[PDB]
């Protein structure tokens, strides 16, 4: 086999990747749609009154304040969870650094311009 | 990694912490209770933006982050620290969270109400533990001893704990405790060996004389035979060599480290040795349980693993009590990892199970409620 | 030499006359029908640029296919083609763990090579068995039989 | 001390987002319109908490992830 | 020329001007620090009426320009020099604006305050540049390096800096500059071969003994034995070709030189040689981690190109320091570079695009706020 085949197939993967993610994101936001219309429900204010609605708000209000609750909870886990990354990230970058510090050769003249200064008139398609 | 839904036994004594799970014979988790802080500020980029190194990432690195004791002669200085070494416990080392086991924690006699209130709400509100219990260290210990009777003398860095206990009862009025212990003991080696002539005054140095002090420092049999015999050394001066190469030379110093802890007014304190302040605490007991005390009397703490403490313990002894009875002191094997065995050992029992503390209940009741409960 | 022989593949037939005729030129009068660094570095000298001699090894290291410590027109090619550099513009580090997850599928931290075969075989293209092998060699650097976040971070040097 | 405070911050951010709510001098078809505005909050708030709750997952894998590098390259 | 908005990496070392684009290996415009200028007046017509040479023009053109050094010992003496090298590297070699890039420059450890100040004044002020940045060598040097921990010595030509870093901790306390270097090493040079007979005294043969000493001169490996062994010369002295073709013969003279940077008792100062001084600075440091410092030890600086420093730097510390442990030395290839290859590393990352200064908060600070907000 051949090096530029392996390419060929890394890049195939690389875009049968994004297609993927593309998918992935589909499917969550149905995913969020659907828990959305499962969890918070449309009201019913048709045959209300003048109290019940004022209970009704007071109820929503009480939920809003409940959600807020839930969320914070989830956020600070999000935040720790945050943190906790970060830290094992770091620690990750520490430990894996050693000798693997990369670079593009610059001595790999421009094509281009070699090219003129080889050829002349010659250089027509490079 | 744990399929079985049990408490957690985390033993944070002082200058070292000791955590493992129920059912376990020693702890998994042993690193020093030590907190090193960034000192300086550094222009680099890319390193760990982590502001509070704990356990073995803080002994990895000594020379850089200043070393602040979390615990000082009992009571809690800092609760930050607290958080940070159960919080690093729980989220490095076991792979575990608090929100699915108990924790039986460990602590020192004759301790603060601030201390308890606060590591109490710190594993309650901060923290979703279902069950929290604090427990003194003597008991435990005693458990592991497998007895009832006996004077458990527990010495950890920087308390010393003498409690009796006759009978598998507990003695709440004669707990005295004295905060002699390892560290004034690494102070003192340090002085002298600042008076020998090599001077240090930085705590990287004091944790190594430490370490120096617990792999070679032992109790004397005869202190002034011993002086006397070391005046013209031989055998009785050794020579270590330190970890970074430098060749130090320890005589007699070594044997009169811990002899601080028999004669307190080396450190200026009219306090009594620990020998004679055991002795006066088997006066304020009765004098039908004094003899079983006597033969019963058991040691506990990371201090304890010096050799010679044993006989220098039963010829004091019997220099101050009568040589009419038998008065034989025991030293279980592996005293200082005991304690927490204990803790394992009474993590197990179903009725322990049932003798533990929810949340709302303490939510209800709040703190000091709970420290009725308990005693 | 991936995106090098790439490269070279994609290059015309006029360019690649054009090289083999600057090939010859290089090598005109030389005593190994091939550049080394001697040859190398006359080159340079008569284009104005200097070249350090480890330089000069460093570079015929990372062009040669054959192990002779000289460039030949197949590797006159990756040394005449190299200029642009394909596997620049690193993905971000959210891309790269979005990459691991769903070469991950069964979510474990290991790609093992079921995984890495379907992806090959999803892809559509005709998968050689050689190209398996070398892929597989290329990530799973311990050769366990899986490729951990590391080995596959290790995989993204010369992809683009 | 400090923690103790930080643990009534917690509830008082809590406390911040609450606001007296006025019934009083609005009429009959007016409160429904302001049923729905506040409907419309609540639906908000669970979509960023979704979020935060794929995210978590994610992040989740995340440090299994992380972790098995560090069980790779000690 | 440049397609890619990343800052100019312009190292402006002593003796030497290194400046390219961000990303590249090693500098493409290379070229001494000199000025040329002209000594006479001329009443010719037609000649380029520039009053001031500068680089490679004044190179070609040493014996009817008075050359003068546009830096000493680390302070700048002109800044007249300063503004014409850095116009000269924009708009001769460069073929770039400032006004489009940043310019990641490059400072000596320990310079004076006005030396900062000026130059950011002609970067800001004067030429319209976005952003400006001031860097230690040391720490791009150790970037190079690939690692964080180790002492750099950094010896360029008329100053040499000894900068200890472990674990990428900067220690600004015991960074210690001598003006030890090339130049001293080079008059050194001129005036035994004085002793010897050919004597000069204009600045074009010092450069040109400097060039000369540069491709011949070595350290040895034993100064002592091979004076004895050189007393009898054969193979130990050879015979050079000057490139004007005047033949030359030196034979112990070139070991000699660089050895006054271990008895600097040969230009009569009490400071001590380049190994003693860095083996005072590592007592100065911690014992803890000296031992690394030692494993980790890593050279910089044009000077260091000298074959046989390595062996004699490993015989000088172990007669030094105990022979017990393992003291490695590790010199990375092309040293010399590796500085502005640090450079170049560090101009690409989005962190470090983010830690730049821009002109406007200069303009209201002031520089001596600048100076400030850097460290
Ligand atoms: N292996 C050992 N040898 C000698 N001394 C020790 C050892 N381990 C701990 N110590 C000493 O014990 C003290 C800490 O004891 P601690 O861990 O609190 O005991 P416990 O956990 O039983 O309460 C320190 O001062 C330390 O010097
Ligand atoms: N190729 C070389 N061989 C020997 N000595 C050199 C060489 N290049 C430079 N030097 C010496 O180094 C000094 C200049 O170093 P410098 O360019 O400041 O190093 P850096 O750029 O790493 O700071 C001069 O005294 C010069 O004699
Ligand atoms: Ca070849
Ligand atoms: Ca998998
Ligand atoms: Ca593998
Ligand atoms: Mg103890
Ligand atoms: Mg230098």
């Amino acid at each position: 086999i051949s090096a530029s085949r392996k390419l060929q197939l890394k890049t195939l993967l690389l875009q049968i990747a994004k297609q993927e993610l593309e998918r992935e994101a589909e499917e969550r936001r149905g995913e969020k749609g659907r828990a959305l219309s499962t969890r918070c429900q449309p009201l019913e204010l048709a045959g209300l009154g003048f109290a019940e609605l004022q209970d009704l708000c007071r109820q929503l209000h009480a939920r809003v304040d409940k959600v807020d609750e839930e969320r914070y909870d989830i956020e600070a886990k999000v935040t720790k969870n945050i943190t906790e990354i970060a830290d094992l990230t770091q620690k990750i970058f520490d430990l894996r650094g050693k000798f693997k510090r990369p670079t593009l050769r610059r001595v790999r003249i421009s094509a281009d311009a070699m090219m003129q200064a080889l050829l002349g008139a010659r250089a027509k398609e490079s | 990694d744990e399929d079985e839904t049990t408490a957690l036994v985390c033993d944070n004594g002082s200058g070292l912490v000791k955590a493992g799970f129920a059912g376990d014979d020693a702890p998994r988790a042993v690193f020093p209770s030590i907190v090193g802080r960034p000192r300086h500020q550094g222009v680099m980029v890319g390193m760990g933006q982590k502001d509070s190194y704990v356990g073995d990432e803080a002994q990895s690195k000594r020379g850089i982050l200043t070393l602040k004791y979390p615990i000082e002669h009992g009571i809690i200085t800092n609760w930050d620290d607290m958080e940070k070494i159960w919080h690093h416990t729980f989220y490095n080392e076991l792979r575990v969270a608090p929100e699915e086991h108990p924790t039986l924690l460990t602590e020192a006699p004759l301790n603060p109400k601030a201390n308890r209130e606060k590591m109490t709400q710190i594993m309650f509100e901060t923290f979703n533990v279902p069950a929290m219990y604090v427990a003194i260290q003597a008991v435990l210990s005693l458990y592991a001893s497998g007895r009832t009777t006996g004077i458990v003398l527990d010495s950890g860095d920087g308390v010393t704990h003498n409690v009796p206990i006759y009978e598998g009862y507990a003695l709440p009025h004669a707990i005295m405790r004295l905060d002699l212990a390892g560290r004034d003991l690494t102070d003192y080696l340090m002085k002298i060996l600042t008076e020998r002539g090599y001077s240090f005054v930085t705590t990287a140095e004091r944790e190594i004389v430490r370490d120096i002090k617990e792999k070679l420092c032992y109790v004397a049999l005869d202190f002034e035979n011993e002086m006397a015999t070391a005046a013209s050394s031989s055998s009785l001066e050794k020579s270590y060599e330190l970890p970074d190469g430098q060749v130090i030379t320890i005589g007699n110093e070594r044997f009169r480290c811990p002899e601080t802890l028999f004669q307190p007014s080396f450190i200026g304190m009219e306090s009594a040795g620990i020998h004679e302040t055991t002795y006066n605490s088997i006066m304020k007991c009765d004098i039908d349980i004094r003899k079983d005390l006597y033969a019963n009397n058991v040691m506990s703490g990371g201090t304890t693993m010096y050799p010679g403490i044993a006989d220098r313990m039963q010829k004091e002894i019997t220099a101050l009590a009568p040589s009419t009875m038998k008065i034989k002191i025991i030293a279980p094997p592996e005293r200082k990892y005991s304690v927490w065995i204990g803790g394992s050992i009474l993590a197990s029992l179903s009725t322990f199970q049932q003798m533990w503390i929810t949340k709302q209940e303490y939510d209800e009741a709040g703190p000091s409620i709970v420290h009725r409960k308990c005693f | 030499d991936d995106i090098y022989k790439a490269a070279v593949e994609q290059l015309t037939e006029e360019q690649k006359n054009e090289f083999k005729a600057a090939f010859d030129i290089f090598v005109l009068g030389a005593e190994d029908g091939c550049i080394s660094t001697k040859e190398l570095g006359k080159v340079m000298r008569m284009l104005g640029q200097n070249p350090t001699p480890e330089e000069l090894q460093e570079m015929i290291d990372e062009v040669d296919e054959d192990g002779s410590g000289t460039v030949d027109f197949d590797e006159f090619l990756v040394m005449m083609v190299r200029c642009m550099k394909d596997d620049s513009k690193g993905k971000s580090e959210e891309e790269l763990s979005d990459l691991f997850r769903m070469f991950d599928k069964n979510a474990d931290g290991y790609i093992d090579l079921d995984e890495l075969k379907i992806m090959l075989q999803a892809t559509g293209e005709t998968i050689t068995e050689d190209d398996i092998e070398e892929l597989m060699k290329d990530g799973d650097k311990n050769n366990d039989g899986r490729i951990d976040y590391d080995e596959f971070l290790e995989f993204m040097k010369g992809v683009e | 001390g400090k923690r103790q405070t930080e643990r009534e911050k917690k509830k008082k951010i809590l406390a911040e987002r609450r606001k007296v709510l006025a019934i009083d001098h609005l009429n009959e078809d007016q409160l429904r319109e302001k049923a729905k505005e506040l409907w419309q909050s609540i639906y908000n708030l669970e979509a960023e908490k979704f979020d935060l709750q794929e995210k978590f997952k994610q992040q989740k894998y995340e440090i299994n992830v992380l972790r098995n590098r560090i069980n790779d390259n000690q």
